[PDB]
């Protein structure tokens, strides 16, 4: 499938088991979110808390991560609208470490056994990490992700690692244009691009990665020619 | 005559390759690997191809890389039956060409205003995609000059040239240089169709382009329950399943207002489209569907557009079909979106004989709902 969760699953399945809700409780939690759209979103916000106690907040974000939001990025506005509408400050950071959490189990994997959809798992999980954080003015602090260093770690290492990362860091720093704190010419997103623009001079990238950068220039606003390009990579 | 399994290998303008990735199209499909390079070559074309936008791919990119931007002529033409078609391929045509610098796209139809399309006509127009009877009332009138349409495609020729269009289609052709490349895509080549070949196209080559409907791909089940459980066992499944977007098909229009109704108050979001309804409205459902202002839609076998929506990862048989073409048709997929990752049959009993019919008519396998969904209808 091109929603195979089982590289995810499996690295759960070696976590710190966390508290089970009960099975109706998770029945109720999959039925809001199976139905949550715009015109309810509302009603749906408050039969969540008026149905899931505080104990069972961390299994509701690992339903949320893992389950849906990884293979739905066509509803991650209609998540991000959910958590901003539950007002439940608690609740969001939970939804962020499991975010950096699944992440990192992406990109750490073994990217031979690595099935089908993991690359899509990654982009749409930076996607979503870029809504939660960036785009809501709260930074993504390189102790959790060290986007520049993540980049110079898969040119290392090579094509695939590029075609897994790029877009990543691509579908990450796209929600930065939405943010007050972060948009250009904020350092720490310069930084990155500036990185990204010197990815872009090496003649032998992949075109569809030459792309995925001049596109996130182009959404951000930046004129690709007007960064300022290193020699980060020029030691390796 | 395929170039390679890249974009990349067909020597486009890097400009219309970035409208091509920014499309999600990542390698070309099939159909395009083979259509492209004959199309850029210049010959004419006749596709067998399913009705629809899933082949707009397959002439919209030689059709974009043939134009000339420092021209401000009409270059190129498509023409289609219905002016949802119209709207749709034009919307696909503006995605992808959004890179070239200055690729002036315009759709023009019945369901357009004609004063308006003349005003703006009045500007620089590349690619006109337009309804037959528009399209000929503005040659007509003096104001679509076509004189320097240098390739037309005709989009489900069946329906363009069935006895509604088929002289409309002929004189369009007429107002045309006599070299224009012709593109032809259809479903089916009646005998309308093979005149307008032997008559228009200039020794065509003939490919069948179309993908099957096939079952791989689709984990299938089915549940026993009775007619007075049928609510409550749907209920079950949107507490246990992920679902994306979904679709509910039922076995008659009536039946779909009902449980869509019921459903409604159950907390369920959702929309239903079926037979008794104007198009325009259904046309309207679809779109507000397809932008995921619903989670699940209701209908009959009348929509065949769940095709055309990527997310719909569930269909959901709620009454169960006769006919096993029936069937296909609700759960089968081309593969270009994938296929569906579920499809769940609510069964009553007298539903068997259909149902194990259906299941080796097919070739396939309907396995019976796991435990642990069967409880919980408990
Ligand atoms: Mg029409
Ligand atoms: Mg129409
Ligand atoms: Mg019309």
């Amino acid at each position: 499938n091109t929603t195979n969760i089982d590289t995810l699953l499996v690295a759960t399945d070696q976590t710190e088991r966390i508290v089970e809700p009960p099975e109706n409780i998770q029945e109720k939690i999959a039925f809001i979110f199976n139905n949550l759209s715009q015109s309810n979103m509302t009603q749906k916000v408050e039969e969540l808390k008026e149905t899931v106690k505080e104990e069972f907040m961390p299994w509701v974000s690992q339903y949320l991560v893992m389950k849906r939001v990884s293979i739905e990025p066509n509803f991650h506005s209609l998540y991000s609208n959910f958590l901003d509408t539950l007002k439940n400050p608690e609740f969001n950071k939970m939804v962020l470490n499991e975010t950096y959490r699944n992440i990192k189990v992406l990109l750490t994997s073994d990217k031979a056994a690595a099935n089908f959809s993991d690359r899509s798992l990654l982009k749409n999980l930076g996607h979503w990490l870029g809504m939660i954080t960036l785009a809501k003015n709260k930074p993504i602090l390189h102790t959790d992700l060290d986007v520049k260093s993540l980049l110079l770690e898969a040119y290392v290492k090579g094509q695939q690692e590029l075609l897994y990362v790029v877009p990543f860091v691509a579908k990450v720093l796209e929600s930065s244009i939405r943010s007050v704190v972060f948009r250009p010419p904020n350092p720490w997103t310069m930084a990155i691009m500036n990185v990204l623009a010197e990815l872009h001079q090496e003649h032998d990238l992949k075109l569809n990665l030459k792309f995925e950068i001049e596109v996130l220039c182009k959404n951000l606003a930046l004129d690709i020619n007007e960064l300022k390009p290193g020699n980060l990579l020029k030691d390796k | 005559r395929s170039m390679g399994n890249e974009f990349e290998d067909y020597c486009l303008k890097r400009e219309l390759l970035m409208g091509i990735f920014e499309m999600g199209w990542e390698k070309p499909s099939p159909i395009q690997e083979e259509s492209i390079p004959i199309a850029l070559s210049g010959r004419d074309i006749l596709a067998r191809a399913k009705n629809g936008t899933g082949k707009s791919g397959a002439y919209l990119i030689p059709l974009l890389e043939r134009l000339d931007l420092k021209k401000d002529n009409i270059q190129a033409m498509v023409i289609v039956p219905t002016r949802e078609l119209a709207l749709q391929v034009s919307q696909i045509c503006i995605q992808v060409s959004k890179h070239m610098g200055g690729a002036k796209v315009m759709a023009t139809t019945g369901g357009t205003n004609l004063r308006d399309d003349i005003m703006r006509l009045d500007d620089t127009v590349h690619v006109v995609i337009a309804t037959p009877g528009r399209i000929l009332d503005l040659i007509k009138k003096g104001v679509a000059k076509v004189d320097h349409v240098q390739m037309i495609v005709l989009d489900e020729a069946d329906k363009l040239l069935s006895q509604d269009f088929v002289q409309i289609m002929e004189d369009i052709i007429l107002t045309l240089p006599k070299n224009r490349q012709i593109l032809l895509y259809s479903a089916t080549f009646p005998l309308s169709v093979q005149k307008f070949m032997n008559s228009h196209l200039q020794k065509p080559y003939e490919i069948n382009l179309m993908e099957e409907l096939t079952l791989k791909g689709v984990t299938q089940y089915y549940a026993y329950v009775t007619e007075r459980q049928k609510v409550h066992c749907l209920n079950t499944l949107f507490s246990r399943l992920q679902i994306n977007q979904s679709i509910i098909f039922c076995n008659s229009s009536q039946r779909v207002e009902l449980l869509a109704k019921k459903i409604s108050q159950l907390g369920y979001s959702c929309f239903y489209i079926h037979a008794k309804m104007r198009q325009e409205h259904r046309n309207r459902v679809f779109h507000d569907f397809r932008n995921g202002l619903c989670r699940n839609l209701v209908c009959t076998d009348l929509f065949t557009r769940g095709i055309d929506i990527q997310a719909v990862n569930v269909v959901i048989n709620f009454d169960f079909p006769k006919l096993a073409e029936t069937y296909l048709h609700r759960i089968g997929r081309s593969g270009r979106f994938g296929h569906l990752g579920l499809a769940i049959n609510l069964i009553t009993y007298d539903d068997r004989f259909n149902l194990k019919s259906i299941e080796e008519q097919l070739g396939t396998e309907i396995k019976p709902i796991p435990s642990n969904i069967d409880k919980s209808l408990y």
